[PDB]
């Protein structure tokens, strides 16, 4: 383990577990969250709520004094954050969201407004729109390509194009699709709820090529100049073709990321295969399958992966680095795959500590410093340790469950 | 229960029986804001409910507060005249030994300033050490404070010998080992527990912090309240946290790998545990703020016994040597209460 965990609760120093400056915008976050870097060198954070009805923004480097903005949505998005995009166009956060009813919502949030004091917003910061009939063919994945262009992926397997003409209106530019004709075979139906080989991951290469990963782990490659299927690789027929079980991916997730012209793909074989080839001209060319090192049955799920330039690790022999984030319940696992050379055959897995020192010390009773004694002493201890957001959320959960402090010295309470 | 009032302007800080010396075990001292008061406990006819009453004998004036108090084995009675030796701590942050004939202080030794503790003194204890010939060779006082120091103060035939020892944290209690004055125990605020041979590194250090059973989390701050030896050979060690968590270790046979037993008082114990002089497995602990006292049995015979509940805060308490009576100083009084079961 070459890395350690440093936990940061951006409100820890302050008594109020919420910023005084919070603004609620309304249109006529504990399920997804991410950061995005902007023109001004500042990081903006965003959260999409459990229901996918609330979007929240706040500045990484000024969470307490800066403004957090809650944007309320009329209904949930069709398929969670997977039907949502956020990109900085020109001094604005452009946010598009296909909603459940079929609407295509556009949000325009000026950069200024995100770092201003204002609790008001002027002008058309949102546009509703119905470009296609999503009642019949339900979409599930929205992918940004450009300020005017971005594609839609459908549950049945089809791609839709979406071209912006003026500043607001969008129109379907359909792609040629003859994949459906496998319906002719006795092994597939159009009407079947199975059989769909929908896209589960997608990346844009050199502005023009659109690399898609399907539920059956096919890598298809679309040329946006042609709007034509250029490539179709079966990722699985390379390694040991197990007739027993290849788990066709049953949800959209982060199963590939590219750096320059390299491309790693996550294939499920005991949840353990990182294929990585190279792109070049368009041609994808295999190099090696790198398994994972995971035990206790292998019950970790990919959260996010990011292929990137090498780090400063204890091994100078490095060419590329894949950062990998697994999850199993609320427990997480961070690993770095180091590839040594341009052959993807020599590599090394680097693990990290997945609990902070403070937490480990508390769990393992290795804390010698924290003052002992009084019941209220323990109160100060825990309050100071955890921060007000958590401490008050915990005191909220207590009273709901009818657990109430008997007296000053209720040790049975503190235990809880 | 029988209740005996302290003088109207007397605020008690500490209460201790003279169990350390059989000649004087019916003597009770109360340290207060102007000195140390001595009472005598006698078997009246009474009803044999509480067949024990308290008679106030006298008051030793010192002119300043007394926070901790310990009789020595040197105490004696004569006809009548009481010859007393008391170790205590005063408002000037000094540690003192006062030798009296009744209320009159005939002799006084004071250890303070820079030569003394350099912060607040948290605890004191005293034992008499005799030579091979068996004259009084030394009287030894041990004390611990917030200056991260343990002080051993020996008063010998050729005069005083002073020694200081550094601590990793403030000293919160200290007590010589029963039947073996060569050994003693020192408690640090941080949970460290030292066994020490002062005649001589120091022999052993246990710690209650990492041992907390955590079936019920004892909390973030579980500052060590008290550690005391138990048994008449000092065969055991008992430690109690402010949180009420307690632990017991024995010292004999074979090899050892954990504390022998562990538990938790119903309430916090600001003053710590007061082990029974006759029943090792038993000790008393107070919820000093609401004025309740729980009685705990180490081998779980107890099942939450709370023989004492006052409607008032408890300042201090201690067992009479007989093991059935309890003396308790509250903010304005001292009670003698007899638990019928221990008779």
């Amino acid at each position: 383990a070459c890395l350690s965990r440093i936990d940061a609760n951006l409100l820890q120093y302050y008594e109020k577990p919420e910023p005084n400056n919070t603004v609620d915008l309304y249109v006529s976050g504990s399920e997804y969250s991410n950061c995005l870097l902007l023109s001004n060198s500042e990081y903006i954070c965003y959260h999409f709520s459990s229901r996918s009805t609330l979007l929240t923004f706040y500045p990484l480097s000024d969470a307490y004094h800066g403004k957090t903005i809650n944007i309320h949505l009329p209904n949930a998005s069709m398929n969670q954050r997977y039907t949502l995009t956020i990109q900085e166009v020109e001094q604005q956060l452009l946010v598009n969201v296909i909603l459940k009813d079929g609407s295509f919502l556009t949000l325009q949030l000026p950069l200024s407004f995100l770092f201003s004091s204002a609790n008001t917003l002027n002008g058309e910061w949102f546009h509703l729109q119905n470009p296609y009939d999503f009642t019949v063919r339900v979409p599930h994945f929205l992918f940004y390509v450009s300020p005017q262009f971005s594609v839609v992926f459908l549950e049945d397997g089809g791609l839709l194009g979406l071209k912006k003409v003026d500043g607001v209106h969008y129109e379907p530019l359909l792609f040629n699709d003859n994949s459906y004709l496998k319906s002719l075979t006795r092994f597939f139906s159009r009407s079947s709820k199975s059989d769909y080989d929908s896209v589960i991951s997608c990346k844009l290469f050199h502005e023009r090529y659109l690399i898609v990963l399907t539920q059956n782990c096919h890598l298809k490659i679309w040329d946006l100049t042609s709007f034509t299927l250029i490539q179709d690789y079966d990722m699985v027929s390379q390694s040991d073709s197990d007739p027993s079980h290849f788990r066709k991916v049953e949800a959209v997730g982060e199963y590939l990321s590219l750096y320059n012209n390299t491309l790693v793909t996550l294939l499920p074989l005991e949840n353990g295969l990182f294929q990585m080839g190279t792109l070049l001209v368009l041609t994808y060319t295999f190099q090696n399958n790198i398994p994972t090192n995971l035990s206790a049955s292998a019950i970790w799920s990919i959260v996010d992966l990011v292929l990137t330039r090498p780090l400063e690790l204890n091994v100078e022999a490095s060419y590329l680095n894949l950062i990998v984030l697994w999850k199993s319940g609320t427990a997480s696992k961070l690993q770095i795959l180091n590839v040594n050379d341009e052959s993807f055959k020599n590599y090394e897995w680097i693990e990290s500590v997945n609990k902070s020192l403070v937490d480990l010390q508390s769990e393992h009773d290795l804390d010698i410093v924290t003052k002992t004694g009084d019941v209220e002493r323990g109160f100060c201890n825990l309050k100071s340790r955890y921060g007000t957001q958590i401490f008050e959320r915990a005191q909220q959960i207590l009273s709901e469950n009818k657990i109430i402090m008997a007296h000053n010295e209720d040790e049975e309470y503190l235990a809880n | 229960s029988n209740q005996y009032q302290l003088p109207l302007n007397v605020r008690p800080y500490t209460t201790t029986w003279c169990s350390q010396s059989p000649s004087c075990s019916n003597l009770l001292a109360i340290g207060h804001d102007t000195g140390i008061t001595i009472y005598c406990a006698s078997e009246e006819q009474t009803p044999g409910s509480t067949g024990l009453t308290l008679q106030e004998l006298f008051t030793i004036q010192t002119g300043l507060p007394t926070l901790h108090l310990s009789f020595s084995s040197s105490c004696s009675y004569s006809e009548p005249v009481y010859s007393l030796f008391l170790a205590c701590v005063c408002q000037d942050n000094t540690v003192r030994l006062i030798i009296t004939k009744n209320e009159t202080i005939i002799t006084q030794h004071v250890l303070g300033g820079k030569s003394g503790h350099h912060n607040f003194v948290n605890d004191i204890d005293i034992a008499d050490v005799y030579s091979a010939d068996n004259r009084l060779a030394e009287q030894v006082i041990a004390s611990v404070g917030d200056d991260c120091t343990l002080i051993i103060w020996r008063l010998t035939d050729e005069g005083p010998i002073l020694a200081g020892y550094p601590l990793s944290s403030p000293g919160i209690s200290v007590q010589f080992r029963p039947s073996n004055p060569n050994q003693l125990i020192v408690g640090e605020r941080n949970g460290n527990i030292r066994i020490f041979d002062w005649t001589l590194p120091w022999l052993l250090t246990l710690n209650t912090l990492p041992l907390v059973n955590t079936c019920h989390s004892s909390g973030i701050a579980s500052s060590l309240a008290n550690v005391r030896w138990i048994g008449s050979d000092g065969s055991g060690i008992l430690a109690m946290c402010k949180s009420g968590a307690w632990l017991r270790w024995n010292l004999f046979g074979p090899k050892n790998l954990l504390p022998n037993v562990q538990g938790i008082s119903l309430f916090p114990s600001l003053l710590g545990a007061c082990p029974h002089p006759r029943y090792m497995d038993y000790f008393a602990t107070a919820h000093s703020q609401h004025g309740l006292i729980q009685l705990i049995n180490t081998y779980e015979k107890d099942s939450n016994s709370i023989p004492i509940q006052l409607g008032m805060p408890i300042v201090d308490f201690c067992w009479h040597q007989d093991g059935s009576h309890l003396a308790i100083a509250t903010e304005g009084s001292v009670l003698l209460t007899r638990l019928m079961g221990f008779t």
